[PDB]
């Protein structure tokens, strides 16, 4: 049985009305679960039987639905609310989860400052060459890097992360690191990688010739 | 004294529904509220009665029947209905007085391979009375009892059900 | 009152075999149904293996069936996972949560353990390389790459503890030699550059490693 969770994340603020739903790839009559997750932390169940409240669980979370769609809703959303909730079927063997939903908290639009870091010579030494690209306090999430080498795409040899929601401002900050053995690093001249983000009007790009200093 | 309605509803094992269990239940105080404080049951459906003001009421016999089904059959379960259960396991009156009550119990009947330890009555020379019980093994003509098979991954309507039914008939009161 | 408290994960290389614990106090342990669930690092939930209160009925996902057997004791309060053949793909925080679903009181999944990780790797414990990320020739952002350490965690800070305001230590990443990889950097100001030296402490328990590295314009 495939869940199918939506959204996959949204951004709410104290006191909206949130509206989560999962939808079954077929008939489950009501043995839907719903459960909250902070990081670090175990899941909680808050609703079995697609509407029944678990007992402590407050009533501003209510679940609806019978048979294949269902509904999860956050009357008002309390400081406390900020999670990943998931819908669970328990019934049907093999057990499912949906896909999960991470409610992160509304702000004002920031476009990211942007820093792009050569290798050191200390790493070159060693044999490999990582070059970073940091997106600093941006949002919302949503964010693209792009990086080229003499002004071709780089593709499969990048990794990123992105930090959690800052607990003061609210952002999020990224690093996109890519990875090439120093002999390929010596192969090129121009390192760059273009950031594109709706804070942004149009993309930045930061670049460097290697060597430069 | 209390009734014993925790051996009834919390039994490990329940009868096929063919050797439906029966107990009288005589002489003694119940409390009802138990059971509506129960947001877990799939099917709680009173003839003659209303649900939450039963502890309001006195009886002279209480006499409570359980067996396991499969979910799509607790339909049968019902004042005059009719099909495969209702012609040739488990008849009700039409003029029956009480509760049924019904829950999923995947977790505990269904087996990985299948169980067949779950049976029905398939067919038989004619449809069973209110209340009567047929165990009898006796080949029919065109042996009269087939495996439900309960598996975990079945659908909903193939699932074994838990079925206890109140039929209300003094003996027996609720809080006193 | 309720516990469920899960054992025996650690670093185990791929195709050996490793058995997980759960044990449980302050409920009748004998009637209720009992399951294991993993979450990948940054993954969501995953439903591995159930067992009913006997004993007698239990399942397992498509992801694990043929590797992995679950097994309890009731006179023990104990639920077990047996994993057989481990992959790459087991590594995950492996919870053990209590059901009693299917009896006509039952609630699904109503408590949960914090669960025991469990890590399936080819790598060797091994401390980090640290190199600096230098702020820039020409507000001004620096760090420290944190470079081919096994296994998690590793902590950073910044001179002693001293500069805390616009750190930001990013996730490790695994990289595909098994090794993990993270930066760490600071937005200061400009001006501050030649005043203020700065340096990151890195500290990496598994291999009792500490590096300090200051990180020069
Ligand atoms: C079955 O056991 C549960 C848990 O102890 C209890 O709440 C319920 O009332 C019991 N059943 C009956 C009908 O006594």
């Amino acid at each position: 049985i495939v869940l199918t969770q939506s959204p996959s994340s949204l951004s709410a603020s104290v006191q909206d009305r949130v509206t989560i739903t999962c939808r079954a790839s077929q008939v489950i009559s009501n043995y839907l679960a719903w459960f909250q997750q902070k990081p670090g932390k175990a899941p909680k169940l808050l609703i079995y039987a697609a509407s029944n409240l678990q007992s402590g669980v407050p009533s501003r979370f209510r679940g609806s639905g019978s048979g294949t769609d269902f509904t999860l809703t956050i009357s008002s959303l309390q400081p406390e609310d900020f999670a990943t909730y998931y819908c669970q079927q328990y019934n049907i063997y093999p057990l499912t989860f949906g896909g999960g939903t991470k409610v992160d908290i509304k702000r004002t639009v920031a476009a990211p400052s942007v820093f792009i870091f050569p290798p050191s010579d200390e790493q070159l030494k060693s044999g490999t060459a990582s070059v970073v690209c940091l997106l600093n306090n941006f949002y919302p999430r949503e964010a693209k890097v792009q990086w080229k080498v003499d002004n071709a795409l780089q593709s499969g040899n990048s990794q990123e992360s992105v930090t959690e929601q800052d607990s003061k401002d609210s952002t999020y900050s990224l690093s996109s690191t890519l990875t090439l053995s120093k002999a390929d690093y010596e192969k090129h001249k121009v390192y760059a990688c273009e950031v594109t983000h709706q804070g942004l009007s149009s993309p930045v790009t930061k670049s460097f010739n290697r060597g430069e200093c | 004294n209390l009734c014993p309605f925790g051996e009834v509803f919390n039994a490990t094992r329940f009868a096929s529904v063919y050797a439906w269990n029966r107990k009288r239940i005589s002489n003694c105080v119940a409390d009802y509220s138990v059971l509506y404080n129960s947001a877990s049951f799939s099917t709680f459906k009173c003839y003659g009665v209303s649900p939450t003001k039963l502890n309001d009421l006195c009886f002279t016999n209480v006499y409570a029947d359980s067996f396991v089904i499969r979910g799509d059959e607790v339909r049968q379960i019902a004042p005059g209905q009719t099909g495969k259960i209702a012609d040739y396991n488990y008849k009700l009156p039409d003029d029956f007085t009480g509760c049924v009550i019904a829950w999923n119990s995947n977790n505990l009947d269904s087996k990985v391979g299948g169980n067949y330890n779950y049976l029905y009555r398939l067919f038989r020379k004619s449809n069973l009375k209110p209340f009567e019980r047929d165990i009898s093994t006796e080949i029919y003509q065109a042996f009269p009892l087939q495996s439900y098979g309960f598996q975990p991954t079945n659908g909903v309507g193939y699932q074994p059900y838990r079925v206890v039914v109140l039929s209300f008939e003094a003996t027996v009161c609720g809080p006193k | 009152q309720v516990q469920l408290v899960e054992s025996g994960g650690g670093v185990v290389q791929p195709g050996r075999s490793l058995r997980l614990s759960c044990a449980s106090s302050g409920f009748t342990f004998s009637t209720y149904h009992m399951h294991w669930v993993r979450q990948p690092p940054g993954k969501g939930l995953e439903w591995v293996a159930f067992i009913s209160y006997d004993g007698s009925n239990y399942y397992y996902s498509d992801s694990v069936k043929g590797r992995f057997t679950i097994s309890r004791d009731n006179s023990k309060n104990t639920v077990y996972l047996q994993m057989n053949s481990l992959r790459a793909e087991d590594t995950a925080l492996y919870y053990c949560a209590r059901d009693s679903s299917g009896w006509h009181w039952g609630v699904p999944f109503d408590y949960w353990g914090q669960g025991t990780l469990v890590t399936v790797s080819s790598a060797s414990t091994k401390g980090p390389s640290v190199f600096p990320l230098a702020p820039s020739s020409k507000t001004a952002a620096l760090g420290c790459l944190v470079k081919d350490y096994f296994p998690e965690p590793v902590t950073v800070s910044w001179n002693s503890g001293a500069l805390t305001s616009g750190v930001h230590t990013f996730p490790a990443v695994l990289q595909s030699s098994g090794l993990y990889s993270l930066s760490s950097v600071v937005t200061v100001p400009s001006s501050s550059l030649g005043t203020q030296t700065y340096i990151c402490n890195v500290n990496h328990k598994p291999s009792n490693t500490k590096v300090d590295k200051r990180v020069e314009p």
